[PDB]
């Protein structure tokens, strides 16, 4: 029996920059459950048909779960362009595996502000599909020193989410996995 | 409408040492300039409202330099190299990128001091109250620290309360010290039973709890 | 250099127009907008809307149904028109010179302020009582005393001793509600006793809604 | 070739109010020279980053032009609220050049100051996306014909005195 229960309920997800790989192999599991659950509100991929699972033996599993806002969710998906998707997590044209996101507001908001996962912003100059970069550093075009924030010249790249208001269907502070076979 | 937050709410920060007060936004604030607009005000008690960073990157005329500010986005930070004596007030950020601009909740700073021993005064009523329907005795607390303290009224050795009122003043700006007052109601009928009236103050610089009392019938 | 001022009613009755008038003297016509602003009793500050010289106006959302504002070059004047108020709208409303018209807002400049209360009861004359210096207010070489004002409405009262000369420990504690529903304060002067018997105590009570100017006098004993 | 010598090197700039149009077209241009000097405070592009712009061609460009005070480059831009972007020369919301400035306190001083400077301040409504409105005349609530009569033009009361010094503005859109 595969573990996939502590990937699926464990404590703190990685943040979206710096989002968390894990290795999985060796072991035997079942799709059967994951696509019988309704506690997923979101369970869409190709490739391979989800009831067709239940027959395969591929070589490796990737286990790659991180947090993004209710919005922007489809952006995951390859091919597509976006503030996140082109930026900070891109998937390759010749992907297999499926995509996966539940909604998990009943323990991030509704309190004095969450500042608890980070991302950077529309800058930099594009990603590939799996890199996993982090150069956190000041920088911006007009001929510029790297000194200090200065807006009036440069900017800090990251930022913060905010999920404090009850309001957003697609603000709430959803949860995303990508399985890769 | 863009709702703005501050933490803390209340910070107590002894003379000579850095403090910081946090402002951070829900909307990203960046208009199509490279500027971003934010505001801090400071609130004086008894006072008006003056102002002292605006595009949160340049002083006003004639603020000492030492405050200033910094951040971008959503997140900016305002620090005070060395409070003052006269530093004592609330204050506010304001967002100015569209229409309509709300301030915050309001930060309280607080100043802090070497305990002293509060000083204890009673004012007893005057004819002119004896003859205009209602007698008020008043008990009067000066120049203390901290503000926390808690008073009752011992009339003939016994306990009185739900018609009494307390009165606080904000903290003074030259001395930073708190000040007290007791007001205690009473009709012209039942007042002619008691002849002894005190008021009982306890603070945490005192060593003992001191009772002033005063008898009736003396001019 | 510019000083702001305001001047108008303090009590109004409920869904009746309200009047003020924000005058502004020593900078005369100039390119800058102006506005206002009032504060909710004991909470945060609540901005309004801003008028241009020529007249052109923005408004906040909120208050878009019931509020006019216009502007006088002649007297150097501005007022702000509310009309079908509630008691929810009674506050201290400040006139600033900056204006926060979605640009810069750079509020540079502010008013002393101006309290307005919505009720129906109607404005009432203060009695003031003297805090005469006893045996018991003095505690060795230091002796206390003061004024206490009783049954006035409606707020602010001001209250000054020695025509402004003695301002040295002087203390005027907020005013608390009563029951009844009358307001009440008392004022306390703290002095280094050392020449009573002949410095003279007065304290000088205003109240602009009811025009009751009264100084009294407190002597010992 | 594009002589843009002309218009950054002239010897006199229309006021604010009264900006000077141009239209240039059917040359070459390098945007290299302007770039590459260090004399410009402030070189703020829109829509295009500044150094791709030679790999690209146009139907036609503008040059607008006009004196403004240097705290108050700042309204120069798309979509804010002040003195300039609603009563004078103001820019619309689409897509808009790359916008210039820079200090010229060199050969504006002295002490009468340069009076020969004006700006619009009493308009009675919003302008439209380059308007350049040419007209006089007073404003008031007195029903007077030829008049109380404040005129709707005042004067930069220019001088050698950080963010009054005379400013140079040139806009570039296309």
């Amino acid at each position: 029996l595969c573990p996939f229960g502590e990937v699926f309920n464990a404590t703190r997800f990685a943040s979206v920059y710096a989002w968390n790989r894990k290795r999985i192999s060796n072991c035997v599991a079942d799709y059967s459950v994951l696509y019988n659950s309704a506690s997923f509100s979101t369970f869409k991929c190709y490739g391979v048909s989800p009831t067709k699972l239940n027959d395969l033996c591929f070589t490796n599993v990737y286990a790659d779960s991180f947090v993004i806002r209710g919005d922007e969710v489809r952006q995951i998906a390859p091919g597509q362009t976006g503030k996140i998707a082109d930026y900070n997590y891109k998937l390759p044209d010749d992907f297999t595996g499926c995509v996966i996101a539940w909604n998990s507001n009943n323990l991030d908001s509704k309190v004095g502000g969450n500042y608890n996962y980070l991302y950077r912003l529309f800058r930099k100059s594009n990603l590939k599909p799996f890199e996993r970069d982090i150069s956190t550093e000041i920088y911006q075009a007009g001929s510029t020193p790297c000194n200090g924030v200065e807006g009036f010249n440069c900017y800090f790249p990251l930022q913060s989410y905010g999920f404090q208001p009850t309001n957003g269907v697609g603000y709430q502070p959803y949860r995303v996995v990508v399985l890769s076979f | 409408d863009i709702v703005m937050t501050q933490s803390p709410l209340s910070l107590p920060v002894t003379p000579g040492e850095p403090a910081s007060i946090s402002c951070r936004s829900s909307q990203s604030l960046l208009q199509n300039n490279g500027y971003n607009y934010l505001a801090w005000y400071l609130q004086k008690p008894g006072q008006s409202p003056q102002l002292l960073i605006y595009l949160s990157s340049t002083r006003a005329s004639g603020v000492p330099d030492r405050f200033s500010g910094s951040g971008s986005g959503t997140d900016f930070t305002l620090k005070i190299s060395r409070v003052e004596a006269e530093d004592v007030g609330v204050y506010y950020c304001m967002q100015s990128l569209q229409i309509p601009g709300t301030f915050g909740q309001g930060t309280r700073l607080e100043i802090k001091r070497t305990v002293a021993a509060p000083s204890v005064f009673i004012f007893p009523p005057s004819d002119e109250q004896l003859k205009s329907g209602t007698a008020s005795v008043v008990c009067l607390l000066n120049n203390f620290y901290p503000r926390e303290a808690k008073v009752q009224w011992k009339v003939d050795n016994a306990l009185q309360s739900g018609n009494s009122q307390e009165s606080v003043t904000e903290q003074d700006s030259k001395d930073s010290t708190y000040s007290l007052s007791s007001t205690l109601t009473l009709s012209k009928a039942d007042y002619e039973k008691h002849k002894v009236y005190a008021c009982e103050v306890t603070h945490q610089g005192l060593s003992s709890p001191v009772t002033k009392s005063f008898n009736r019938g003396e001019c | 250099q510019v000083q702001l001022q305001e001047s108008g009613p303090g009590l109004v009755k409920p869904s009746e127009t309200l009047s003020l008038t924000c005058t502004v003297s020593g900078g005369f016509i100039g390119p800058h907008y102006w506005s206002w602003v009032r504060q909710p009793p004991g909470k945060g500050l609540e901005w309004i809307g801003y008028i241009y010289i020529s007249g052109s106006t923005n408004y906040n959302p909120s208050l878009k149904s019931r509020l006019t504002i216009s502007v006088d070059m002649s007297k150097s004047q501005f007022s702000l028109t509310l009309s079908s108020a509630t008691a929810a709208d009674t506050a201290v409303y400040y006139c600033a010179r900056g204006g926060g018209y979605l640009e810069t807002g750079p509020f540079e400049y502010w008013g002393q302020g101006t309290l307005v209360t919505v009720s129906s009861a109607s404005t009432k004359g203060p009695s003031v009582f003297p805090l005469a210096p006893s045996s018991k207010s003095t505690s060795g070489g230091t002796a206390a005393l003061g004024c206490l004002v009783k049954d006035y409405f409606p707020e602010p009262v001001t209250v000054s001793w020695n025509s402004g000369a003695l301002t040295s420990g002087v203390h005027t504690f907020p005013a608390v509600l009563q029951s009844s529903g009358l307001y009440s304060l008392s004022s306390v002067v703290t002095v280094p006793s050392s020449s009573l018997g002949t410095q003279t105590y007065i304290c000088n009570v205003n109240h602009k809604p009811s025009n009751t100017k009264v100084d009294k006098r407190v002597e010992p004993k």
